[PDB]
Order: structure tokens, then C-alpha cells, then sequence
């Protein structure tokens, strides 16, 4: 697109989750990414309505993010948006009904 | 995305296409653009017998931890930026562990964290320190490629340098000596002369770790 | 496409800052005793102007005290680093005292906010090299308010009308001045 | 039992949550809406006039757009999202086609946004109902109803909320073609159902008036006070 | 009873059970005290690993985050150790923006915020910590107290942990404002005395100190000579 | 998914009226429920884990029975508690220690595997979906700086460094045997701490030892490589001790 | 009750038993006061963390500047009202980016009662139990002062009253409220009586109320936090006016 950074910034975490899984899977057996996905899912469905900002504790302890700082954490603040839209129409957009 | 979605942190890509238009329209307008400003002066590096001395003309020596020091050439928010989040992340890991920290983490993540972005943040760095291990020195380039080298020169007068050393380098010098040599060779290549020694004996491994002020 | 050209002296007790006019806004006040220049592009200075104040009001309820001009640099500098792939065009110059101390402060970064933090004066612009002679020449230290605007009067002029803001611990003074 | 939840069937085929959000319906204050030749009026009923309270910010009649205006009864706070969606939701068409939306196709965008929250256990419905009334590009008056379960309905005069009964019976033999001839006919008729139910005389009625290629107006004090005086001077005569 | 077990019930009286007793369990565990002095503040608490099979420098209670921050718990281990992490990283951050340490106000706010968080959805569990914060800016001392709701107060002298409430009366007839640091360390190992429930060694307490030169905990030689002197 | 369980023992987020977590309570007593007890002994330049090996039948293959495992090739393991859990967490932890060891270039520490483990474990504590593990884990290692090592973790991510500690039914009295031990003296050799390992165990059972009804396994500051002992050395030691 | 376990249960008479719970939370809290003036708008609180041991920082502990032309004050849950005075600036900054103009009073407080609206709808979720007071100015209207609920409801006072003994306030300020022709001295002097009878202490005290006043000076906007010096003058002339008042029968 605009950028070849673009993309590749964009997709980072899938990228890195998919290689882990790939050498688990590789080395241990089937069963240790199906038991690290069902924790990241039951780790990520409890959290603040969209509108919202959210801290992401339990996940970050899980994925190993609780002790490193990179860019997404001190560039262009999510906490402080400056646009956001109307909560309804985000809630019902985050359950796939729009 | 879609404005229905919450947003997210990092860079921002919005002006590329704007930019790639307009830088091309002033060129064939004949208009003047602001530029970044860069650093490319001589900067070196020598092992001696038991620490390390790092040397640049004029700071341009940063600080990564009480242990570990640093030097850069290229643009010089690339530098500062990758020097403070790499000194933050260290003093973390320090915080967590109670131990002072080894080169070869501080190289590791520079080396991946310039690798992820493919070369566009350029930056050319000069590493070394002390550890319980020893003395150790590195080169990192803004690819992502490193060297584990006994002396190293990078900048302008790199050749002049160079052969400074390949002419009077010899293995477990003295202080003095080492920072002599360091001194001749950085004169070599052209201002003053900026010198940072790193002592094994000036450092206890022993007693628990607490933040430097 | 012209540009522009921000200057800032530093006097007694005193700041100065200036810029060019011909006969957009360039200059923008940050609070009681402070003030930023911006030079480039007029979409990209106001889009930078107004998002700076966003930031800006946001810390100064959240914190519930005014701002120091080595924060507001560090918070321009971050806002400038941020889009580092596609750049905003412009070059921010810094000028103000201290809300509790009253000591003089200037400054000035670069396209993607490289600070700069100079004891006697700073310029930012197309034409740095021309000015920079002129301010080397015409400047002493330890100058009086009216000493400090003459030169720095001359300083614009020898390099189409000035705007020039004085800032004095409790009076601001601003003056359109024609060759 | 059988509704205790959203998505639940009565073994003789009922749904008794949104039963139950009907109730909510049935304990608001009384609105009114009658459609006439070339005219078509609303009435709400003002219910506990506080001494210290300000009335611009709790009017009951809104306007959607230029030719279409609603009233409401049930729950306050859930009226205002669906009247912000409707209100979005009329532009968004005008961008999409030039021409002015139609009062059916504004009551069908409320009706399914109403009956997507009966679908899910996550959710609960919306407890109002609504008045929808304006007028069409020909020119042909309208008056349409919404229900908390979604469906819709055209009609000629109604009512809604508490006293609706009471209302629906006068109207039904008050209605003729006679009593629509003329505006002021049509609104002494709504101020008449109204005043069934509405004791402490004409202080307590809200009324709002709308006409072919003009906006919606909102009737003063001194106006009601004149339609109630004539009124009441008629019924004595 | 219908309403004791779910987080996200109110009583029909208007009160959320489960936070109360989140309180209560963070009052059922060490006892700990902080005193704000004239120019430095000091906190204390009790160990809870008495034998002599323990390993000293593994496992600490008191815990600097920046500095010129510390901080001291009562509750649950495994969550206090989460929360330092956060704590640490928020800190962090914050310094990469601003350029400067942040104040011990704003980051008692992240953290509070923080954990406010687990008390509003379902599925989770409220912490069961309670912290004091300590903390040296602009050339005057803090100390700050978070409770597992997510609300925060700024003290002079507490006590929380087994036994607080004589606590809280001890240090209110034994409390100066114009008190230096030395006998504010007497103060609060005298307070932890109180109930101590044995024999006070310097072996089983932990002592932690703010003041200009910044947060530093004590070493045992220094604590077994407080101990001597008084 | 589910649902939680009405009551204050039957979930594991929810408190009682004294602020207990009566399900990670019961999750410290499935790790009696094998019925063995493990001994762990610090010394002055090495480390000693002790364990107990019961084979009922005689139909199965004694080569296939163990507890004691190896995580890095300078880290040994034992385990107490349920046989697949414990398997299951030397799989997390081994996994742990190949990130910690490409995340950083060198290889972790016993303290910080074992915080990283207590960190992973307070995890399921705290949500209505996963269960904790009825098993504790003890590690052993030296330290380049430092010296010999014990760590162990708990069921409900709590973790702490010793000298000498023991797990499974008989903790309290092998606890009370160590520490009168420890108080006496506290300085041994190599040959000394085996022993009063395999004392401390034949003490607290009452039992008479053959060299097939334990495991050892040392680590030494000459040679750092975790190592298991064979039968022969077992009986040696015995013999000796006797 | 079997109508009463979450928010998203109606009962068969239409009812949100739920919401009536988080509303029923609110009178635990504090007294709050709001007056409306002809040249100002005044808001009195009652200061509840009061204690020997206890540190005095920051401005205020329950009145909070939104911008540069409004404020409120909470009562109910702390750690939810500091949510939503967040939320509130942040919508209040983006207003005022999107427009170059600061954002009406009447538009924030439905722009946060809708927040909290959506809360009440949606399973698994616990509504706020906050409630809050609004004063501020603008063009359109002048000089304003709002209430809001748990709920998602707000509405447009000239006096009211959230929290203890809220009923015995509004039936005083209804009786002794005079329509049209009040200043802002007068307006201090009734919220000073309103307090002493509403507050359950024999003698009022400075050091336990707080007041705030809105005010225009030279077309900008002056929010001010009142001194013990001039809470404890207001004080003394109200004591005084009582004696002469009861002595003159």
C-alpha cells in the first residue's frame, strides 16, 4: 500500500503467535497450542464495553508482555482518542450484528 | 478500518500519499523542503585488559546502564529513541532479576528491535560493557547484522582509524595506553576528543541491584 | 511556497520571539508565559497547533498545575516522532519562562523532533545560514527588554513586515514593525 | 413461569418478556395523534409539573426531520437513543437518494431496530412506543405506530399510554369526516380526547401542529387557553 | 443470601457484598504501618515467613517501584506481585513520554484505576490487596493508601492488616506532625509492637525509608540496632 | 459457559464472608492424594532431592516410574501431587525456559523460572474458566555467583527460596526434623547432605530404605550438570549411612 | 424476589428492579447542593473524610473542573465517578478539537448520560452508581445547572439536591425559594441555612462544607473554591441573624 511498513505493522501479534505455534507444535505435540489458545480466549472475553479503555492485565501476564515496552505503548495513546464513536453502534458492531 | 472500530497505538501512515505527491511537485516546482538532521563523525572502540574505552569527537556517548555505554552515527532522533527504549527496558528487566544486567540482552534486543523495521530507522551503534563474564564490545548495523570484534570505527574517518589500529593494536594493554591509542586514532580521522572508560574494578557483581541516579 | 522564519533571543530576565509578515498566523501562545513558532507548510502547522492543545489541556486538568517549556518539548517531540514514516512539515521553536522560577528557556527541534536547547538564541527556517551570521554578530548577553527587541528587530530585518512578542515576568509586549 | 427469559416459548406460544415490556408502555402519560385533511396534530399529557423544574428539556415531541415529528410513551432514557439513530438515519437516505424520506420507510428503520433487540438473551428490549406522523412528497398525510416487539401499523387517530382505552373508545365515535374539515376543527377534536382524561383543566397538554410545506410548531399557553375557553363556551351553549 | 454470591448484584438496600468481603480478607492478614514525618516517610510490616529454613534475599514485602517510590502490602502475595509489576511498567512509561519521574499522585491513580477494573464484569474476582505508597517530590513527602475497590486517600499516620483499629488509636495519641524521621521509625516499630503476637527480632520485620537521597530498605544491622535502642 | 456455582466453596471467584478461597484450599489437598513425600536439601557447594518410589504391581515396567525430571541441562525437577499435572507443568515450564533462553541470549535463572511459573499459575485463580493444578514443584541449580539453589511454588502462585523444605503428606514433621538439623549445624559436605536427606526421610516414615524404593538426584558446583544416581551409588550411600 | 438478578429481567409489572437498586445506593452519600442565581450558580457539598489522621491535598475532594466553563460534583461510588469525570473532559476536549469552540452544557451531559445508559441494557455488565450536578455557561442559554441518575436520566433545575436527606432539602428550597429576583449573596445565604438544617450536627462547622461559585468577569468565565475565612464569616452572620430573628418574638 502507502507503505511497506504499513501491513507488516498492522499484523505483528498474528504473525508472532503463528510462528510459536508452529515450533510448539513442531517440537511438543497438538495439544500445547490448543490449551494456549483456549487460555487467550478465556483470558480475553472478560474486558470494558468498546467505548472504553481497558487495561489487559491477565493477558499480558499470559503472552509475556508484562515486563517489555516497544512503540505501541508511548505513540499515539489509545486512552486519549481523539474520535471515538457512538457506544450502541460499537457495542453492537463488536458482536458482528452491523 | 471502520469508525465503528476502537482505535489503536503505534505509527501512523496517513501522510505517505500526500507526501509522495508533493515532494515530487515541489522538486519539479523548484521549492525547498525541510530535512532531518544528521550525525556522521568518528566514533571508536578498544578491549583492553580489563575493561572498555570508547571514544568520540565533538555528548554523543549515551548511557544504557551503570555497566553498558554506547555510541551512534546516522540521524539522531533514530539513536536517542532506540537508546531510551532499550535503557528503559533494561532497567526493568534489572528491577525484576536483582542482578546487573549482561551486553549480550542489550545487543539481542537492539538487534531484533532494528530488524523488525527492516532498515527504515537508520541507526549505526557502538556497544560495550563489563559483565560478570568479562569485557565485551559489539557493532550493530541499521539492517539488523552485528559483529563481536576487538576493535571497531565507525563514521567518517573510519579508514584513517582503522589502520591506526591494524598498525598498533596489541591484546592486554594497560589504561593509559588504551587511551592513548583511542585518542591518536580519533585525532587521525580529522574539535575535541570525548573518552568513556568502563573498569572491572570500579563494579561489585556481589551486592544487590539499586536504581542509579 | 515560501515558508517562513521563527527567531527567539534570550535577554535578561526576558525572552524574545519573532517572525515574518507580508502586507497565516504563526505564532501561537501555550499559557500566561510561553509561546511556540511554527514554520513550513499552513495545513500541517495548524493540524500540529490544534493537536497541541488538546494534549495540552488534557495534562493541565489531569495534573493540576501549569506546564514547564522542557515538558512542552518533550511533548512536542513525541507528537512530531509519531508519524516518523510520512512527516509533518514543520520546524517548532520554543520560547518562555519559567511559571515558578521566571527563568528563560528557548529551543528548537526539527522535522521529526530533534531537540535543540541553545543558551543564546536559536532560528529555524529556509534561510538559518543567512540569520545565523547576523545573530553571532548582534547579540550580547545580559541586555535590557528595549536592548534585546532592537536587536532582535534588526536580526529579522536584515534578513515584508516583523511581528515581535516580548515577554516580561508580568507584562507581554507586541509590536508590528515595516522595514 | 416460561419468562424469566428474553428468548423463551410459552407452551401455547407466547413470549412473555416482551409482554412484559408492553407494561412499561402502558405506565406512561397519555399521547395523542390524530391525522386531518391537510393537517396533522399531536398531544402529549404533562404529568407532575414540578415548581423548580425548567420544561425545555422535557418535551415529549420531537422533530425528525423536516416533515416528520414523533411522540413517545414508556421509558424516558431509551426514547432518546432511537430518536438519535432515526434522526442519523434520515440524512444517511438523503445522501443515498436526493429525494425526502417517506414516513413509512422512517417507521420500518425504527420497527427493525426495535425487533433487533428481541433476539438475543444478552440484551433487553426497548420499552416505548411511539407516535410517527408527517407528511409525504405528494402530499398525503401519514400517522403510523411502533410497538416494542417491532411491528407496525397505519392508522387514522390513536392513543397510547395510560388512558388509551377511555381515549380510543371517544375517538372512535367523536371521528368523522366532519369534525376534520377544517384545523381548528381538528385540533379542538385532539384537545376534546385529551381533556377525557386529563383533570386540572387545559394546564396540563402539550400540543404541536404541523402543515403542508412548513415546519413543526409548537402551540403557546395562551393558545391552548383560547381552544379550551372556545370549547368550553361551545359546550355550554 | 441471594445476593452474596454474585459481583455484579446490588442488595436491594444498595451495597455490592463481595467487595466487603474482599475487605475482609485484606484484614485478615500481616499487620502494617506508615508514618509521614517532618522529612521522610517510613513503613514497616511483619514478615510472614518466621523459620529458619528461609532464605533471606529471595522474597521481599517491601519493593521500590521508581527511586523515590516504595511501596508495602497486607493481603495476598500472588496479587500484590502483578500489581508491582503494572506499577513498574506504568512508571516507565511514564518517564519515556515526559521526560521526567512521575509524581507518586499520578501513579497512585493508574494504579487505582487499574484496579477498579475487576469489580464491574463478570467472571473475575476482585483483588484482595490493600497497598501503601510512599513517595518524595517537589521537596515534600506523600503517602497514599488504595483499597481492592479502586478508591485511594492521602494519610498523615495508618495501620491496616490484623489489628488495626488499637493501631489506628495508639498512633493517634502517640502521633506529632512536627516529627523527624529517627523517632518516627520508633514510633512505627513501637505501633508494630503492639500486636505483635511473640518476640520481635531483627529477623522477622521489614523496614523501608523515603527522604531526599530517595526509597532505600533498611538492612538488618540498622534494624537490629533500632531494635537495641529502644 | 457454564455458569458459576452457587455457594462459597464451589467457585473459585467468589469469597466468603472471612475472605477465603475455599477451592484453591482444596487444591492443596490433591497433592496428598499420591501418598509419597519429597525431601529437598541445600549444602555447601551442592544440592540434594529426595524422593519416594512405590510400585504396586508387579506386571509393571519400574524403568517408565518416575517423579523426578529434568527441565534444562542445569536444572532438575521433582514433583508431588497429580502424575499428568505435574507432567503437564514440566511441558509449561520447559517451554518457558526455550523463551526466556531466545528472548534474552542466555539461560534462565531457578528463581526466575520459578517466578514465571507462580506468575502463569496465579493466572487461574482469577477466572471463571480455568481450574488450578494439584501439584508443587521444587527446583534445584547453582548459581554462577551465587551458589546452590531450592525453590518451590505452590497451587496458588506463591513462591519463596530455602535451605530446606519438603512436600506430600509428611511435610509438618520432616519440617520439624530439618529445622532442629539446621539449627544444630548448617555447614556439610557432599556426603553429608545425602544422608541427612536420607535420614530426615527414613526417620519421618519410620522405614528401613532399599536402593530400589527412592530416587536421588544432585547437582555440584565442580559439575553443575544435573545428575540422577543409579542404584549401585543408592546402596552405596545406604551401606555407608548403616 | 425472582425478577431481581440482573439488568436485562423485566418484572410483569414493567419494572427494572436492578436500576431501582443502584438508585437506592445513592442516599449513603454525602449532601450536595446546587443554587441558581440571576449572576452566578453556586454548588455546596459536605466534606465525609474527616478524620485527625487524615492529609488535605489537591483543591477539593468532591467538586471537579470539567473545562474552562463548567463543573460538577458527585455522589455515590468513588471509583465510578472518577470514570466518568475522565470521560467527561475527554469528550469535552474532543468537542472542542472537532469544533474550535467549546462544547454546550446540555450536549456533554447527554453525551455522558447516554454512557451510562448503555450500561443498563447490556448483560453482564453493573450500572453506575453515580450521581452528579452540573453548572456552567454558555451562549445559547446563559448561566445552567443539570442533575443527572443512574439510569441515563437528566433534567434542567433552578435549586436541587442529591444525596442525605435530599426529600427534607427540596421540600426547604421549594418552600423558601423565590423565583426571578435572586443574587448570589442571597442565594449563599440560603444554602448556608439549607445545610445547617439538613446536616444531622447541632453546630455547623467550616471545616466540614465546601463551596464552589461560576461567575462572568469581562467575558470570561471565574470558578473559584471558597476560603475557611469566608465559610466561617457566612457562618457567624447566619448565627447571628437566627438570635436576632428568634430574640425579636
Amino acid at each position: 500500500p502507502s507503505h511497506p511498513l504499513e501491513l507488516s505493522e498492522k499484523n505483528f501479534q498474528l504473525n508472532q503467535d503463528k510462528m510459536n505455534f508452529s515450533t510448539l507444535r513442531n517440537i511438543q505435540g497438538l495439544f500445547a497450542p490448543l490449551k494456549l489458545q483456549m487460555e487467550f480466549k478465556a483470558v480475553q472475553q472478560v474486558q470494558r464495553l468498546p467505548f472504553l479503555s481497558s487495561s489487559n492485565l491477565s493477558l499480558d501476564v499470559l503472552r509475556g508482555n508484562d515486563e517489555t515496552i516497544g512503540f505501541e505503548d508511548i505513540l499515539n495513546d489509545p486512552s486519549q482518542s481523539e474520535v471515538m464513536g457512538e457506544p450502541h453502534l460499537m457495542v453492537e458492531y463488536k458482536l458482528g450484528l452491523l | 478500518v471502520s469508525v465503528y472500530a476502537p482505535p489503536v497505538g503505534g505509527f501512523s501512515f496517513d501522510n505517505c500519499r500526500r507526501n509522495a505527491v508533493l515532494e515530487a511537485d515541489f522538486a519539479k516546482r523548484g521549492y525547498k523542503l525541510p530535512k532531518v538532521r544528521k550525525t556522521g563523525t568518528t566514533i571508536a572502540g578498544v578491549v583492553y585488559k580489563d575493561g572498555i574505552v570508547l571514544g568520540a569527537d565533538t555528548s554523543k556517548i549515551h548511557f544504557i546502564s551503570p555497566n553498558i555505554y554506547c555510541c551512534g552515527a546516522g540521524t539522531a532522533a533514530d539513536t536517542d529513541m532506540t537508546t531510551q527504549l532499550i535503557s528503559s527496558n533494561l532497567e526493568l528487566h534489572s528491577l525484576s532479576t536483582g542482578r546487573l544486567p549482561r551486553v549480550v540482552t542489550a545487543n539481542r534486543m537492539l538487534k531484533q528491535m532494528l530488524f523488525r523495521y527492516q532498515g527504515y530507522i537508520g541507526a549505526a551503534l557502538v556497544l560495550g560493557g563489563v559483565d560478570v563474564t568479562g569485557p565485551h564490545l559489539y557493532s550493530i548495523y541499521p539492517h539488523g547484522s552485528t559483529d563481536k570484534l576487538p576493535y571497531v570505527t565507525m563514521g567518517s574517518g573510519s579508514l584513517a582509524a582503522m589502520a591506526v589500529f591494524e598498525d598498533k593494536f596489541r591484546p592486554d594493554m594497560e589504561e593509559e595506553e588504551a587511551k592513548n591509542l583511542v585518542s591518536e586514532a580519533i585525532a587521525a580521522g580529522i574539535s575535541n576528543i570525548d573518552l568513556c572508560v568502563i573498569s572491572k574494578n570500579k563494579l561489585d557483581f556481589l551486592r544487590p541491584y539499586t536504581v542509579p541516579n | 511556497y515560501n515558508g517562513g522564519a521563527v527567531m527567539a533571543m534570550k535577554g535578561k530576565n526576558c525572552v524574545a520571539i519573532a517572525a515574518d509578515r507580508r502586507f497565516f498566523q504563526k505564532i501561537f501562545p501555550m499559557g500566561d508565559r510561553l509561546y511556540i513558532g511554527l514554520a513550513g507548510l499552513a495545513t500541517d502547522v495548524q493540524t500540529v497547533a490544534q493537536r497541541l492543545k488538546f494534549r495540552l489541556n488534557l495534562y493541565e486538568l489531569k495534573e493540576g498545575r501549569q506546564i514547564k517549556p522542557y515538558t512542552l518539548m518533550s511533548m512536542v517531540a513525541n507528537l512530531l516522532y509519531e508519524k516518523r514514516f510520512g512527516p509533518y512539515y514543520t520546524e517548532p521553536v520554543i520560547a518562555g519562562l519559567d511559571p515558578k522560577t521566571f527563568k528563560p528557556f528557548i529551543c528548537s527541534l526539527d522535522l521529526i523532533g530533534c531537540p535543540m536547547v541553545t543558551d543564546d538564541f536559536v532560528v529555524s527556517g529556509t534561510c538559518a545560514e543567512q540569520m545565523y551570521g547576523m545573530c553571532e554578530s548582534l547579540w550580547e548577553p545580559n541586555m535590557d527588554p528595549d536592548h534585546l527587541f532592537e536587536t532582535i528587530s534588526q536580526a529579522m530585518l536584515n534578513a515584508m513586515g516583523v511581528i515581535v512578542h516580548i515577554i516580561e515576568k508580568d507584562k507581554i509586549t507586541t509590536r508590528t514593525l515595516k522595514a | 413461569s416460561y419468562d424469566r427469559a428474553i428468548t423463551v416459548f410459552s407452551p401455547d406460544g407466547h413470549l412473555f418478556q416482551v409482554e412484559y415490556a408492553q407494561e412499561a408502555v402502558k405506565k406512561g402519560s397519555t399521547a395523542v395523534g390524530v391525522r386531518g385533511r391537510d393537517i396533522v396534530v399531536l398531544g402529549v399529557e404533562k404529568k407532575s409539573v414540578a415548581k423548580l423544574q425548567d420544561e425545555r428539556t422535557v418535551r415529549k415531541i420531537c422533530a425528525l426531520d423536516d416533515n416528520v415529528c414523533m411522540a413517545f410513551a414508556g421509558l424516558t432514557a431509551d426514547a432518546r437513543i432511537v430518536i438519535n439513530r432515526a434522526r442519523v438515519e434520515c440524512q444517511s437516505h438523503r445522501l443515498t437518494v436526493e429525494d425526502p424520506v417517506t414516513v413509512e420507510y422512517i417507521t420500518r428503520y425504527i420497527a427493525s431496530l426495535k425487533q433487533r433487540y428481541t433476539q438475543s438473551n444478552g440484551r433487553r428490549p426497548f420499552g416505548i412506543s411511539a407516535l410517527i406522523v408527517g407528511f409525504d412528497f405528494d402530499g398525503t398525510p401519514r400517522l403510523y405506530q411502533t410497538d416494542p416487539s417491532g411491528t407496525y401499523h397505519a392508522w387514522k387517530a390513536n392513543a397510547i399510554g395510560r388512558g388509551a382505552k377511555s381515549v380510543r373508545e371517544f375517538l372512535e365515535k367523536n371521528y368523522t369526516d366532519e369534525a376534520i374539515e377544517t384545523d381548528d376543527l381538528t385540533i379542538k377534536l385532539v384537545i376534546k380526547a385529551l381533556l377525557e382524561v386529563v383533570q386540572s383543566g387545559g394546564k396540563n397538554i402539550e400540543l404541536a401542529v404541523m402543515r403542508r410545506d412548513q415546519s413543526l410548531k409548537i402551540l403557546n399557553p395562551e393558545e391552548i387557553e383560547k381552544y379550551v375557553a372556545e370549547i368550553e363556551k361551545e359546550k355550554e351553549e | 443470601r441471594g445476593y452474596s454470591f454474585s459481583l455484579t448484584t446490588f442488595s436491594p438496600s444498595g451495597k455490592l457484598v463481595q467487595i466487603e468481603y474482599a475487605l475482609a480478607a485484606v484484614a485478615g492478614g500481616a499487620p502494617s504501618v506508615g508514618i509521614k514525618a517532618a522529612n521522610g516517610v517510613v513503613l514497616a510490616t511483619e514478615k510472614k515467613q518466621k523459620s529458619i529454613l528461609y532464605d533471606e534475599r529471595s522474597v521481599h514485602k517491601v519493593e521500590p517501584i521508581t527511586k523515590h517510590i516504595g511501596l508495602v502490602y497486607s493481603g495476598m502475595g500472588p496479587d500484590y506481585r502483578v500489581l508491582v509489576h503494572r506499577a513498574r511498567k506504568l512508571a516507565q512509561q511514564y518517564y519515556l513520554v515526559y521526560q521526567e519521574p512521575i509524581p507518586t499522585a499520578q501513579l497512585v491513580q493508574r494504579v487505582a484505576s487499574v484496579m477498579q477494573e475487576y469489580t464491574q464484569s463478570g467472571g473475575v474476582r476482585p483483588f484482595g490487596v490493600s497497598l501503601l505508597i510512599c513517595g518524595w517530590n517537589e521537596g515534600r513527602p506523600y503517602l497514599f493508601q488504595s483499597d481492592p475497590s479502586g478508591a485511594y486517600f492521602a494519610w498523615k499516620a495508618t495501620a491496616m492488616g490484623k489489628n488495626y483499629v488499637n493501631g489506628k488509636t495508639f498512633l493517634e495519641k502517640r502521633y506529632n506532625e512536627d516529627l523527624e524521621l529517627e523517632d518516627a521509625i520508633h514510633t512505627a516499630i513501637l505501633t508494630l509492637k503492639e500486636s505483635f503476637e511473640g518476640q520481635m527480632t531483627e529477623d522477622n520485620i521489614e523496614v523501608g525509608i523515603c527522604n531526599e537521597a530517595g526509597f532505600r530498605r533498611l538492612t538488618p544491622t540498622e534494624v537490629k540496632d533500632y531494635l537495641a535502642a529502644i | 459457559s457454564r455458569g458459576s456455582s452457587a455457594g462459597f466453596d464451589r467457585h473459585i471467584t467468589i469469597f466468603s464472608p472471612e475472605g477465603r478461597l475455599y477451592q484453591v484450599e482444596y487444591a492443596f489437598k490433591a497433592i496428598n492424594q499420591g501418598g509419597l513425600t519429597s525431601v529437598a536439601v541445600r549444602g555447601k557447594d551442592c544440592a540434594v532431592i529426595v524422593t519416594q518410589k512405590k510400585v504396586p504391581d508387579k506386571l509393571l515396567d519400574s524403568s517408565t516410574v518416575t517423579h523426578l525430571f529434568k527441565i534444562t541441562e542445569n536444572i532438575g525437577c521433582v514433583m508431588t501431587g497429580m502424575t499428568a499435572d505435574s507432567r503437564s507443568q514440566v511441558q509449561r515450564a520447559r517451554y518457558e525456559a526455550a523463551n526466556w533462553k531466545y528472548k534474552y541470549g542466555y539461560e534462565i535463572p531457578v528463581d526466575m523460572l520459578c517466578k514465571r511459573i507462580a506468575d502463569i499459575s496465579q493466572v487461574y485463580t482469577q477466572n471463571a474458566e480455568m481450574r488450578p493444578l494439584g501439584c508443587c514443584m521444587i527446583l534445584i541449580g547453582i548459581d554462577e555467583e551465587q551458589g546452590p539453589q531450592v525453590y518451590k511454588c505452590d497451587p496458588a502462585g506463591y513462591y519463596c527460596g530455602f535451605k530446606a523444605t519438603a512436600a506430600g503428606v509428611k511435610q509438618t514433621e520432616s519440617t520439624s526434623f530439618l529445622e532442629k538439623k539446621v539449627k544444630k549445624k548448617f555447614d556439610w559436605t557432599f556426603e553429608q547432605t545425602v544422608e541427612t536427606a536420607i535420614t530426615c526421610l527414613s526417620t519421618v516414615l519410620s522405614i528401613d530404605f532399599k536402593p530400589s524404593e527412592i530416587e536421588v538426584g544432585v547437582v555440584t558446583v565442580e559439575n553443575p550438570k544435573f545428575r540422577i544416581l543409579t542404584e549401585a551409588e543408592i546402596d552405596a550411600h545406604l551401606v555407608a549411612l548403616a | 424476589r425472582r425478577y431481581d438478578s440482573r439488568t436485562t429481567i423485566f418484572s410483569p409489572e414493567g419494572r427494572l428492579y436492578q436500576v431501582e437498586y443502584a438508585m437506592e445506593a445513592i442516599g449513603h452519600a454525602g449532601t450536595c447542593l446546587g443554587i441558581l442565581a440571576n449572576d452566578g450558580v453556586l454548588l455546596a457539598a459536605e466534606r465525609r473524610n474527616i478524620h485527625k489522621l487524615l492529609d488535605e491535598v489537591f483543591f477539593s475532594e468532591k467538586i471537579y473542573k470539567l473545562n474552562e466553563d463548567m463543573a460538577c460534583s458527585v455522589a455515590g461510588i468513588t471509583s465510578d465517578a472518577n470514570v466518568l469525570t475522565n470521560e467527561l473532559r475527554l469528550i469535552a476536549q474532543r468537542y472542542l478539537l472537532q469544533y474550535q469552540e467549546p462544547i454546550p452544557c446540555e450536549q456533554l451531559v447527554t453525551a455522558l448520560c447516554d454512557i451510562k445508559q448503555a450500561y443498563t441494557q447490556f448483560g453482564g455488565k453493573r450500572p453506575f452508581g453515580v450521581s452528579l450536578l452540573y453548572i456552567g455557561w454558555d451562549k445559547h442559554y446563559g448561566f445552567q445547572l443539570y442533575q443527572s441518575d443512574p439510569s441515563g436520566n437528566y433534567g434542567g433545575w433552578k435549586a436541587t439536591c442529591i444525596g442525605n436527606n435530599s426529600a427534607a432539602a427540596v421540600s426547604m428550597l421549594k418552600q423558601d425559594y423565590k423565583e426571578g429576583e435572586m443574587t448570589l449573596k442571597s442565594a449563599l445565604a440560603l444554602a448556608i441555612k439549607v445545610l445547617n438544617k439538613t446536616m444531622d450536627v447541632s453546630k455547623l462547622s467550616a471545616e466540614k462544607v465546601e463551596i464552589a461559585t461560576l461567575t462572568r468577569e469581562n467575558g470570561k468565565t471565574v470558578i473559584r473554591v471558597l476560603k475557611q475565612k469566608e465559610v466561617e464569616q457566612l457562618i457567624k452572620k447566619h448565627e447571628e441573624e437566627e438570635a436576632k430573628a428568634e430574640r425579636e418574638k
